[PDB]
């Protein structure tokens, strides 16, 4: 369930947030 | 702004 959030990572027009909201607020 | 990669060892390593 993280290919998707790196291959959209590629994608500036697609909206994605839940790499730092989802996939980075982990940190706390 | 690739956080999810860089800090998920454990996570994107083997936790899939």
């Amino acid at each position: 369930k993280y290919e998707i959030t790196t291959i959209h990572n590629l994608f500036r027009k697609l909206t994605h947030r839940l790499f730092r909201r989802n996939f980075g607020y982990t940190l706390r | 702004v690739a956080r999810g990669w860089k800090r998920k060892c454990p996570l994107f390593g083997k936790g899939g």
